[PDB]
């Protein structure tokens, strides 16, 4: 039983995993209760009664969320065991989540996921929801996750945070966190998935068409991406690859470890008659540079791997011709080394979509987890950004003042510049 | 469950508390009695930060009362919603400090500090978790002014961790109600940033103006003034108190909105500002309020953003709202207002919108600006002080109460260098 | 052989004055003795290019990867075979200044274990720089008798925690508050201060000895700051002239990262301290306008030692050890750059009593 | 030998640098004990503030609260204890730094009877600037010759009156222009002047001795003609080093100027606003509109060093073209 656990921090962490586990509860016909009126056994513990509890644990250093989540539909869906609540958010620190108040429950929770750890019988790796530019998704997660690292490192510590948008900035001391965490997350990351909220509005704006979403409908496409990320854990496919294979096979180099998701079909429910849904169309869509969920021009970065996942009615001859047809292409780009880079997640299983929600139904669907060098110019106007605001030391008292120094912010600053010039020399 | 206690001084302070607790009262569905008696459990469940259930729904506000005049307290006996206080908080002295700030903190109030002090922690020690203070008082007079520079003194040598929040109403550039209001407004200041770390500008005669022309009011009384003083007040911590889709607390306003220690006086601002029969002329909607919530013409003080630059700001939008929209709204207000904004520090922007929207008013946002323009509030208050100080102007009031101008020039000294902050950072 | 000596000894008298005349601060690195038990730990290579520079290269493999040829120059770099003798040396020329009529301030910069106490206090075991700085002030204070110099020594200690000012002299909890002084806008004193007149030099001693049983029954040593003020004013009655002068023994707090073994509050505490301090230089390095001088507590009370009429000593104490390279070579580039740094010239006071 | 002169060039390298960072133009006052001859004279108060500023006060009572502050600070002062060795202190580092190839100006200002003469020149029982800068300068010159270097000194003696320039090494009178140096238009020579060659230290003294004798002064005999003269003394240095080149060139400007007291001025004044405007950085410096200052071309630069000694008596008649003279200095000081 290839059992994989996760775990939900922040506001983005726990929302998140909301929406996952609401489609999970909905793809395996469980209930809110925990039953089915063997497949689902790698993320539902089965108790001696009729109920599948979630191999799962929501923890934030603030009540109010993990509050909401009891007051919702799947109270009764999660043992109140793994809610551990905090008092206070970490008021936007990386400090705070890292060295104040983490250091108080981190304990609590190695405890309850080597709990279930010992629950579960073939361990494969970790789920871990948070934020980049959020205090507690920034600090909180590097403690848990060099935590892990020092208690198993062999498990696929899978990190599934989001990547902060260049343009639009809801917090105002972003760029500190995102480069605390990634100080903390690069040399003990399997690989840390990306999702950007630009590129979800303008997915949501010009495919799925919809004027006015909230984060329900962004945490309804991370879910479905995070549900065709493991449907080969959860179901037989035609080809099955799971995530251990998935280290050696995205990553090229150590550190390289940061691909972006990118969903399809994506459209409403109005061009579901005005589409036959074939599979090399969609495998056209999911490679188009306005389809990423990360604001970058895939056409000016080498590919370096696209996993492609599919799921539903597929034949692997016509995805073999298709995935063929896009390597002729001549704007996709790629690495020397890696002239056949196209590993593929094919699957029979249908995806589907929560009542209620947006998307139609598909007979097929496709989700590809794009890992190229475009991200490079991303990471670099965020260095920028935190490299003019910690030029006049603004705001850096609260951080040195919750357990932080200017010398590993140069550290991580001069960590980002490597990040870089790897990025550049796997370019050429 | 970070609880937050409640400060009152000076008579415009004791009203202005009075009127707040009223309004909270009617959001939270509380009867002028302490029971409990609207529909929303919600509001009641979270009522722990403000109302403390003694017994049986009867809850006390966690007010204190402090005054050296008994009529003040007087009327709150005899006005609706001073009963429902636990009889025990109205500690008040009997003399008066007559608007002399020496009388309000070595005179009466230096003996009625202790016989304050001991109710506000006890009170602390009742509640579990703590955040700050919330000094609801005035400028104006000697005695809001004295014993509350005496009483944060006190607190902040037994409280190093909470974050106070006074909304000390500047006096008027016009109307002057004080004879020696200058010398009263600089010493305290004097010790308020020594210690403080958020104060607000409001101005009498600029609520004045707003309800007469914006609310089309003819009659100003101090109850308009104080209503929307409420409903800032109430605002600034309904993302606390309240639920939300990206929820804020007073620490995210404490540890964003400063930049550097000193310099942390702030100037709110709400909407919408709707006239009392207004609704035909226009269709009320969130887009029409963030364009009316940003201009000079709905600010708080004297202090016109147009000699001023907004620093950062820190819009909260309590109710339901889009962010897509608010963040066009500010990038554009970024690209006409970039001459009144500061160029050095980008990307400054709050928005935390909290579910739950006002009684009666489906949308509301709360604008919180460091706009750098309270220099020359703070240069009209110094010229004031040293025209008064040329000639010691009734200077003998109080020297005669064992007082030395050394402190009179050294307050005059740290308002030169707030200016010189203020310009030498607007500037820059 | 002897003109060969004479020569030597005017050569070091000359050399000596130079670097004591020279401007601002006379950044001192200084390498104690390393501990055999952190020896055998771990430690990292030292090479010492001249008696003024020194250079760590650690020769590792990441850390020399990173941070490999650290060679800085200094006014003067103390060998761990150097004495308290070779330290007070130079010392003695500033403690001559200062009585001459200057305000004098001295800063030990470095992490625990360090041996800044060692400097000072000098440790248990031999003296460190406040007893022989007492002793030559007390014999250049005779010396100036003959000469008709009468001199008065007035001692105020304090100590600096948790923005918090604590008497190490009084054990009454006293509100303390540091005040620019009425007659002159530069010197700024302490109020409600625990000051003696010193009498002897064994009653300073007694006082030396009660202020340390204080201090140590106040590891809160390893992370705290205290301030001694030693102002002498010498009065000519043929004369009629005074001699004003202060001296300001400062031991900064330990510079070592919050890591684990730390608490909040005083983390918090030295994280003002440096901070305030590294910004406050870096804007004088800058030639900044404005100073913000009224941050902290620790700026705002040495305003005539750090931007008044007088000059300051830094100490770079540093431990040797590779396990802590990462400080060590932070504290360097600090004192690299305060070296760098520029003072208001020296002002001598003379006050007429003529009038 | 060879490395201790090395450590001399970088040490004499380094002092260069520290002179150029300190600031070059250095102002000293020096004040003449009183005579035999003048235990007569009324004299001022002087009140010693430090050893680098002091006021000078009037004895009579009823303009000492009419004048307010006279107080002035320096870059040194010198009481009249002070001997020929404290004022010659602060010139050996300038000789050398004409030894590396920088020129020097040193100049006496004061009024007529001050001690410029004495300062420059002096007497035989304690000599001035000038013979111990010779002696210095051979001494020096005989150390440079472990090094490969060879010196060679022209002096070149010249006198200025009223704008028109005298030699006063030869009796035989010729119109000299001053132009512009043929390998250096920054630096400047003089037409039709005897620029003899000195060989040891008697050489220098006959010169100087024959150019006082043909200079025939008058500066008390009548007030005419030495007490409105400047006595421009320059000695050029040329290093040679073999095997190696990379020569050196540097002069030493010994420049005793005339009387500033009320009554030529014309010289003294331009003198007085070109350095005012070297100390304000100014782009523009009227160097051609005097003949001193014409003459002074490259010793007037950036890297050139200038030094002044500010000569007052201390006597009350003398008191008002002291307080000029140190209104003068301060205006360099501030
Ligand atoms: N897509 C999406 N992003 C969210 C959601 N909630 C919060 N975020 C992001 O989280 C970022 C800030 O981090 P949070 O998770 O809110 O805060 P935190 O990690 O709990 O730590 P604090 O900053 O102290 O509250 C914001 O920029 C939000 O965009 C959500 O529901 N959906
Ligand atoms: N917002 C508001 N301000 C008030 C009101 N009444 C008075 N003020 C202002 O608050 C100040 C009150 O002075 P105060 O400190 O209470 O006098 P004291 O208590 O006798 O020392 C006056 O300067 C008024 O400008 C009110 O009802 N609302
Ligand atoms: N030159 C030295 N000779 C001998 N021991 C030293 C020397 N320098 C430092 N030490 C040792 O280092 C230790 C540091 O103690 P102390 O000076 O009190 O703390 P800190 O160095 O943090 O100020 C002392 O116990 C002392 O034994
Ligand atoms: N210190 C002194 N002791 C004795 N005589 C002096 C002293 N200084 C100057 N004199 C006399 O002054 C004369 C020199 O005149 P001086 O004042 O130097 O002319 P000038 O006014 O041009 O400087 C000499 O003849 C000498 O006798
Ligand atoms: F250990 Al020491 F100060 F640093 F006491
Ligand atoms: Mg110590
Ligand atoms: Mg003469």
């Amino acid at each position: 039983m290839r059992e994989c656990i996760s775990i939900h921090v922040g506001q983005a962490g726990v929302q998140i995993g909301n929406a996952c586990w609401e489609l999970y509860c909905l793809e395996h016909g469980i209930q809110p209760d925990g039953q089915m009126p063997d497949s689902f056994n790698t993320f539902f513990s089965e108790t001696g009664a009729g109920k599948h509890v979630p191999r799962a644990v929501f923890v934030d250093l603030e009540p109010t969320v993990i509050d909401e989540v009891r007051t919702g539909t799947y109270r009764q869906l999660f043992h109140p065991e793994q809610l551990i609540t905090g008092k206070e958010d970490a008021a936007n620190n990386y400090a705070r989540g890292h060295y104040t108040i983490g250091k108080e429950i981190i304990d609590l929770v190695l405890d309850r996921i080597r709990k279930l750890a010992d629950q579960c019988t073939g361990l494969q790796g970790f789920l871990v929801f948070h934020s980049f530019g959020g205090g507690t998704g920034s600090g909180f997660t590097s403690l848990l996750m060099e935590r892990l690292s020092v208690d198993y490192g062999k498990k696929s510590k899978l990190e599934f945070s989001i990547y902060p948008a260049p343009q639009v900035s809801t917090a105002v001391v972003e760029p500190y966190n995102s480069i605390l965490t990634t100080h903390t997350t690069l040399e003990h990351s399997d690989c840390a998935f990306m999702v950007d909220n630009e590129a979800i509005y303008d997915i949501c704006r010009r495919n799925l068409d919809i004027e006015r979403p909230t984060y329900t409908n962004l945490n309804r496409l991370i879910s479905q991406i995070v549900s065709s990320i493991t449907a080969s854990l959860r179901f037989d496919g035609a080809l099955n690859v799971d995530l251990t294979e998935f280290q050696t096979n995205l990553v090229p180099y150590p550190r390289i470890h940061f691909p972006l998701a990118t969903y399809a079909p994506v459209i409403s429910a109005e061009k579901a008659y005005h589409e036959q849904l074939s599979v090399a169309e969609i495998t056209n869509a999911c490679f188009e540079p306005a389809n990423q969920m990360v604001k970058c021009d895939p056409r000016h970065g080498k590919y370096m791997a696209c996993c492609l996942l599919y799921r539903g009615d597929v034949v692997p001859k016509d995805v073999n011709a298709a995935i063929a047809t896009i390597k002729t292409k001549r704007s996709i780009q790629f690495v020397d080394w890696c002239p056949t880079g196209f590993k593929v997640g094919i699957n029979y299983q249908p995806p589907t979509v929560v009542p209620g929600g947006d998307l139609a139904k598909v007979q097929r669907a496709v989700c590809m987890l794009s890992n190229t060098t475009a991200i490079a110019e991303a990471w670099a106007r965020l260095d920028h950004k935190f490299d003019l605001m910690y030029a006049k030391r603004a705001f850096v008292h609260w951080y040195v003042g919750e357990g932080m120094e200017e010398g590993e912010f140069s550290e991580a600053r001069e960590d980002m510049a490597a990040l870089e010039k790897d990025y550049e020399e796997v370019g050429v | 469950m970070r609880e937050i206690v409640h400060i009152q001084a000076g008579q415009c302070g004791n009203q202005i508390g009075a009127k707040f607790w009223e309004v909270i009262s009617d959001e939270h569905g509380i009867d002028p009695t302490g029971t409990y008696h609207g529909d929303s459990d919600l509001q009641l469940d979270r009522i722990s930060v403000y109302y403390n259930e003694a017994t049986g729904g009867k809850y006390v506000p966690r007010a204190i009362l402090v005054d050296l005049e008994p009529g003040t307290m007087d009327s709150v006996r005899s006005g609706p919603f001073g009963q429902i206080f636990r009889p025990d908080n109205f500690v008040f002295g009997q003399s008066g400090a007559g608007n002399n700030w020496a009388k309000g903190h070595y005179t009466e109030g230096a003996e009625l500090v202790d016989s304050v002090l001991d109710v506000v922690r006890k009170e602390a020690e009742s509640c579990d978790c703590l955040q700050g203070f919330q000094l609801t008082h005035s400028l104006g007079g000697g005695t809001g002014s004295g014993m509350g520079t005496l009483l944060i003194s006190k607190i902040r040598e037994e409280y190093p961790d909470r974050i106070m929040n006074t909304f000390s109403v500047v006096p008027s550039p016009k109307v002057s109600d004080t004879v020696v209001e200058p010398y009263n407004a600089t010493l305290s200041v004097h010790q308020l940033v020594e210690n403080t770390d958020e104060t607000y500008c409001i101005d009498n005669e600029a609520l004045y103006d707003i309800c007469f022309r914006t609310l089309k009011l003819t009659t100003p009384t101090y109850g308009d003034l104080n209503h929307l003083v409420s409903a800032t007040m109430s605002g600034v911590t309904t993302c606390l108190r309240f639920p939300g889709q990206l929820n804020a607390d007073l620490r995210k306003l404490a540890v964003n909105m400063v930049p550097f220690p000193r310099l942390h006086f702030f100037m709110p601002g709400f909407a919408p500002l709707t006239s009392r029969g207004s609704q035909q002329y226009r269709a009320l909607t969130v887009p029409e309020l963030t364009q009316q919530v940003f201009d000079a013409k709905n600010m708080m003080a004297a202090c016109d953003p147009r000699h001023g630059r907004y620093l950062t700001v820190a819009a909260v939008f309590r109710g339901r709202m889009s962010m897509k929209e608010v963040d066009e709204q500010m990038l554009n207000v970024q690209n006409k207002n970039s001459s009144y904004f500061v160029e050095w520090i980008p990307n400054n922007v709050k928005t935390a919108v909290c579910d739950i929207p006002p009684r009666g008013l489906k949308m509301a946002v709360t604008f919180i600006g460091n706009s750098t323009a309270i220099q020359e509030l703070f240069k009209r208050i110094s010229e004031q002080f040293t025209a008064m100080f040329r000639r010691k102007a009734f200077l003998h009031w109080y020297t005669g109460e064992g007082m030395d101008e050394m402190e009179f020039t050294e307050a005059e000294s740290n308002m030169n260098d707030l200016v010189s902050e203020y310009q030498q950072y607007q500037d820059a | 052989k002897e003109q060969l000596f004479q020569s030597n000894m005017e050569r070091k008298e000359l050399h000596n004055t130079v670097m004591d005349l020279r401007g601002n601060i006379r950044v001192f690195c200084r390498i104690r003795p390393p501990l055999e038990s952190e020896e055998n730990r771990m430690c990292c290579t030292w090479t010492y290019h001249d008696e003024s520079t020194v250079e760590l290269q650690s020769i590792d493999a990441q850390a020399k990867s990173k941070m490999g040829q650290q060679i800085f120059s200094f006014d003067q770099v103390f060998h761990p075979l150097s004495s308290q003798s070779d330290i007070f040396e130079m010392v003695s020329p500033l403690i001559q200044s200062a009585l001459d009529g200057y305000n004098i301030c001295i800063f030990a910069y470095g992490q625990t274990g360090s041996g800044k106490t060692y400097t000072m206090d000098g440790v248990p075991e031999s003296v460190g720089v406040i007893p022989r700085t007492v002793d030559l002030l007390f014999d250049s204070i005779r010396g100036y008798r003959n000469l008709g110099w009468e001199y008065e020594i007035k001692a105020t200690f304090l100590e600096i925690k948790n923005e918090v000012l604590y008497d190490l002299l009084s054990n009454e909890q006293k509100d303390m508050e540091i005040r620019m002084a009425k007659n002159n806008k530069n010197d700024i004193y302490v109020s409600n201060i625990t000051e003696e007149t010193v009498l002897d030099p064994n009653h300073l001693r007694h006082l030396m000895h009660t202020a340390k049983m204080n201090r140590a029954t106040a590891e809160r040593s390893s992370r705290s700051h205290a301030v001694t003020k030693l102002e002498l004013i010498g009065r000519h009655a043929e004369k009629q002239e005074i001699s004003v002068g202060s001296i300001n023994l400062v031991d900064l707090a330990g510079s070592e990262s919050p890591k684990t073994s730390t608490r909040m509050t005083e983390t918090k505490n030295i994280n003002r301290s440096l901070s305030e301090l590294t910004n406050v230089i870096l804007a004088l390095l800058q030639k900044q306008d404005h100073i913000p001088y009224r941050n902290s507590k620790l700026t705002h009370l040495l305003m005539p030692s750090l931007g008044g009429n007088s000059k300051t000593l830094m100490f770079i104490n540093v431990s040797p050890f590779q396990d802590c390279f990462q400080e060590s070579v932070k504290s360097l580039r600090f004192a690299a750059s305060v070296n760098s740094c520029k003072m208001t010239k020296a002002k001598r006071n003379r006050y007429l009593n003529n009038s």
